[PDB]
C-alpha cells in the first residue's frame, strides 16, 4: 500500500500553500503531514487529518477528502519551506508519502542543456559515457529521459538530483552509460529535460 | 442531582413568624444534611440553620439562636425553618441547601453542594 | 524530549552495526520505544518497537530475523542490532518516544548509515569536447569528465587557476557501481577555441591521484 | 495508652499520587479527634464529628494522595469522574470523613512538579476502595497493544506537573480520607 503525494510544491510568499497525499486506505485511516528541515528530524504538524498540534503556527491545517488529504499553509513563510511528508497506515495487519519539497524569489527559468558525447579515449578504454548536463533552471526541480535514435532507453541512466547554484537557479546532470557498440550502432543519442511542463531536447551523434 | 424548592416566604411584621418549607427530589433525602443560608442585598451567603441525617446535631447561626428552629420530615423530603419573633435585619432571600455530608465547617456555602434559588422574607 | 543517536556510519554488506538513542528530559523507563528509516528517495518505514521493560518487541518483515531492538533503562538508552546489512538498509535512522492524544511523538534528529564497500580508486578523466553553448552569446561549453572515483571529493581548477570565469563544476553522481563521476565545464568565447588551451587540473587526493587534462576542439 | 498516628499521615512530608494512594491502618489507640479536627475542605459522610470522641470503631483507615482543586468534590460517595471512577473510589454507604487543604507551597515546582500522577485510561470503574497500579499500555482499538505505544495505545498514567501560576483549580491539594469501620471484632479505636 502506497500514498502518493506530488515531489515538489512551488508558492511566494503570502500564498497558500497546498499539498496532498492520496491513497486507497485513506478514507477510513487517519493522515498525519510531518515537517523535515536540512539536518533535522521531522517535526508533526498536523495529526488526524486535521488537528494540529498546540506549539505548531496556527497558519498550518489539514483537510480530508476522501481518498485525499490536504495540507494548507496559509499566508506562507520563507521559514515554511522544507520537505513534507504524509503518513497513515494501510487497512489492514505504517506507510509514509514520498515526501514533497516545499519551495517558498525570481522569475521562472527553463534548463540550459549541453550533451557530450564519449571521447575517443574512452571508447579506446572500452567504455562510453554520454553527458547531460543542466544548468539554470528554477525552480528546482527536472525530470530526464533519454533516447536511442527515437526509443527510450533507462538502462544504464543515473542522475543527481537538483543543487542550488550561487545565482539561486539549479543545476543538475545526467549520465547514460553504454557500450561503445552500441554507442557507434545508433544514429543519434538524445537527452530530454521536462521543467515545469515544457521539454529541453540536445541530440549527438557517433563521429 | 438533587432539586430544591423552597415556599413559606413572603411579607410579615415585626415579632411575626413564618414556617419555610424546602422539598427535595429523590428517594434519598435522608442521606442529606439539609440547610438554610440567607442573602440580604450587599451581603454574602450568611448561614442560618442545618440538620443532620438523624436530626440530632442542629446548628443555627448566632443572630438567629433561640429564636429559628429547623427540623426534617424524612416521609416528605422536606426541611422546615420556624422563624419566630422576626426583626427587620431578617429580612433576606432564604436558601435551601443540600449535601451528602456533614461539614465541621457547616456555615461554609462552600461545604454544599445543591443550592434552592431562594425565596424572599421581607420583616416591615 | 531529547533523543541523541549515534553509531551511524559505513558498514559494508554482510556485516553488522549497533545504533543507539540516548533519551533525555522523560522517565525513558516508563514508555516505549520506536525505531523509524527513510531511504534515499524513499518514503517513512517503521522498523521496531519495544515495550517499556524490554519484555515484547515487534518488528517489520523488512528486517525481522536480521534486526534486533533492546534496551538498558539504567543508561537511558535504546538500541538496535543491526546484523547482515544489506544495500536496501542504507536510510537515516530515527529514534522515537511515545506520545499521542485520543501513536509518534517525539522524533530524534536521526543518524545516517550507508551499507557500501566500494574501495579507493582514482579517476579516470575524459574530455568533454567543446560544444555551442549560445549560439546568439558566441559562447561554447567544454569541460573534463572526472570518471569512477572513490570516495568524495574530487578538486577541479582549470588552467592552473589561471581560469575561473565561467566554471561550473557539477555535484557528483553515485553510480550503482559505487563509484563515483562528476563534470567540470568552462563557457569561453568561441572563437578562442582555435588559439586558447584548456586544461582542467584534478586532484584526488585519497587515491594520490594529480591529472591534467587537455581538452582539445576535436573529436 | 499508645496514641493514634495521626501526625504522620497529615504532616507527612511526601504524599502518594491518587492512582497509588496511600492507606494507613490505625488500630488500638486512643486519638484526639475533636482536638485534631478543629481554609480546610472538611466534610464528613455517615457520622458527626462531634460525636467521634464517644464512638468506638473496629479500625480506622488513613487514605492519603494529591490531586487538583478541581477534583477534591469527586473524593466523596456518589461521585463519578477520571478522579472517582479510576483512581480513588469512596462508597455509596461511605463512613467517614474527608479532609482537604491547598498545598501549592508544598507541590507545586517552578519547573513544574511532574512527580504526580493520575490515571486516565481504563477498561471499568474503580470498585470502592480499590487501589490499581498497573501501568499496562490502554488497548483503546482492536489491534493488541502488546506494550507499543502507538495509535489507540497509550500509556495509562498522567503527570499533574504543579506549577505555582497555575489557578485554584489546578493547584495541588493534599486529601486526608478517614474510614471509621465497626464490623463484629473488638472495637479498639476509642475518641478521647
Amino acid at each position: 500500500y502506497e500514498l502518493t503525494q506530488p515531489p515538489s510544491v512551488s508558492v511566494s510568499p503570502g500564498q497558500t500553500a497546498r499539498i496532498t497525499c492520496s491513497g486507497d486506505a485513506l478514507p477510513k485511516q487517519y493522515t498525519y503531514w510531518y515537517q523535515q528541515k536540512p539536518g533535522q528530524p521531522p517535526v508533526l504538524v498536523i495529526y488526524k487529518d486535521s488537528e494540529r498540534p498546540s506549539g505548531i503556527p496556527e497558519r498550518f491545517s489539514g483537510s480530508s477528502s476522501g481518498t485525499t488529504v490536504t495540507l494548507t499553509i496559509s499566508g506562507v513563510q520563507a521559514e515554511d519551506e522544507a520537505d513534507y511528508y504524509c503518513q497513515s497506515t494501510d487497512s489492514s495487519a505504517v506507510v509514509f508519502g514520498g515526501g514533497t519539497k516545499l519551495t517558498v524569489g525570481q522569475p521562472k527559468a527553463n534548463p540550459t542543456v549541453t550533451l557530450f558525447p564519449p571521447s575517443s579515449e574512452e571508447l579506446q578504454a572500452n567504455k562510453a559515457t554520454l553527458v547531460c548536463l543542466i544548468s539554470d533552471f528554477y525552480p528546482g526541480a527536472v525530470t530526464v529521459a533519454w533516447k536511442a535514435d527515437s526509443s527510450p532507453v533507462k538502462a544504464g541512466v543515473e542522475t543527481t538530483t537538483p543543487s542550488k547554484q550561487s545565482n539561486n537557479k539549479y543545476a543538475a546532470s545526467s549520465y547514460l552509460s553504454l557500450t561503445p557498440e552500441q554507442w557507434k550502432s545508433h544514429r543519434s543519442y538524445s537527452c530530454q529535460v521536462t521543467h515545469e511542463g515544457s521539454t529541453v531536447e540536445k541530440t549527438v551523434a557517433p563521429t | 442531582q438533587v432539586q430544591l424548592v423552597e415556599s413559606g416566604g413572603g411579607l410579615v411584621q415585626a415579632g411575626g413568624s413564618l414556617r419555610l418549607a424546602c422539598i427535595a427530589s429523590g428517594r434519598t433525602f435522608h442521606s442529606y444534611v439539609m440547610a438554610w443560608f440567607r442573602q440580604a442585598p450587599g451581603k454574602e451567603r450568611e448561614f442560618v440553620a442545618a440538620i443532620s441525617w438523624s436530626s440530632t446535631p442542629t446548628y443555627y447561626g448566632e443572630s438567629v439562636k433561640g429564636r429559628f428552629t429547623i427540623s426534617r420530615d424524612n416521609a416528605k423530603n422536606t426541611v422546615y425553618l420556624q422563624m419566630n419573633r422576626l426583626k427587620p435585619e431578617d429580612t433576606a432571600v432564604y436558601f435551601c441547601a443540600a449535601d451528602r455530608g456533614e461539614s465541621y465547617y457547616y456555615t461554609r456555602p462552600t461545604e454544599y453542594e445543591f443550592w434552592g434559588q431562594g425565596t424572599q422574607v421581607t420583616v416591615s | 524530549v531529547q533523543l541523541v543517536e549515534s553509531g551511524g556510519g559505513v558498514v559494508q554488506p554482510g556485516r553488522s552495526l549497533r545504533l543507539s538513542c540516548a533519551a533525555s528530559g522523560f522517565t525513558f523507563r516508563t514508555y516505549a520505544v520506536h525505531w523509524v528509516r527513510q531511504a534515499p528517495g524513499k518514503g517513512p518505514e517503521w522498523v521496531a518497537v519495544i515495550s517499556y521493560d524490554g519484555s515484547n518487541k515487534y518488528y517489520a518483515d523488512s528486517v525481522k530475523g536480521r534486526f534486533t531492538l533492546s534496551r538498558d533503562t539504567s543508561k537511558n538508552t535504546l538500541y538496535l542490532q543491526m546484523n547482515s546489512l544489506r544495500a536496501e538498509d542504507t536510510a537515516v535512522y530515527y529514534c522515537a518516544s511515545r506520545g499521542d492524544t485520543v501513536a509518534f511523538d517525539i522524533w530524534g534528529q536521526g543518524t545516517m548509515v550507508t551499507v557500501s564497500s566500494a574501495s579507493t580508486k582514482g579517476p579516470s578523466v575524459f574530455p568533454l569536447a567543446p560544444s555551442s553553448k549560445s549560439t546568439s552569446g558566441g559562447t561554447a561549453a567544454l569541460g573534463c569528465l572526472v570518471k569512477d572515483y572513490f570516495p568524495e571529493p574530487v578538486t577541479v581548477s582549470w588552467n592552473s587557476g589561471a581560469l575561473t570565469s565561467g566554471v561550473h563544476t557539477f555535484p557528483a553522481v553515485l553510480q550503482s557501481s559505487g563509484l563515483y563521476s562528476l563534470s567540470s565545464v568552462v563557457t569561453v568565447p568561441s572563437s578562442s577555441l582555435g588559439t586558447q588551451t584548456y586544461i582542467c587540473n584534478v586532484n584526488h587526493k585519497p587515491s594520490n591521484t594529480k591529472v591534467d587534462k587537455r581538452v582539445e576542439p576535436k573529436s | 495508652t499508645n496514641l493514634c498516628p495521626f501526625d504522620e499521615v497529615f504532616n507527612a512530608t511526601r504524599f502518594a499520587s491518587v492512582y497509588a494512594w496511600n492507606r494507613k491502618r490505625i488500630s488500638n489507640c486512643v486519638a484526639d479527634y475533636s482536638v485534631l479536627y478543629n481554609f480546610f475542605t472538611f466534610k464528613c459522610y455517615g457520622v458527626s464529628p462531634t460525636k467521634l470522641n464517644d464512638l468506638c470503631f473496629t479500625n480506622v483507615y488513613a487514605d492519603s494522595f494529591v490531586i487538583r482543586g478541581d477534583e477534591v468534590r469527586q473524593i466523596a460517595p456518589g461521585q463519578t469522574g477520571n478522579i472517582a471512577d479510576y483512581n480513588y473510589k469512596l462508597p455509596d454507604d461511605f463512613t467517614g470523613c474527608v479532609i482537604a487543604w491547598n498545598s501549592n507551597k508544598l507541590d507545586s515546582k517552578v519547573s513544574g512538579n511532574y512527580n504526580y500522577l493520575y490515571r486516565l485510561f481504563r477498561k471499568s470503574n474503580l470498585k470502592p476502595f480499590e487501589r490499581d497500579i498497573s501501568t499496562e499500555i490502554y488497548q483503546a482499538g482492536n489491534k493488541p497493544c502488546n506494550g507499543v505505544a502507538g495509535f489507540n495505545c497509550y500509556f495509562p498514567l498522567r503527570s499533574y506537573s504543579f506549577r505555582p501560576t497555575y489557578g485554584v483549580g489546578h493547584q495541588p491539594y493534599r486529601v486526608v480520607v478517614l474510614s471509621f469501620e465497626l464490623l463484629h471484632a473488638p472495637a479498639t479505636v476509642c475518641g478521647k
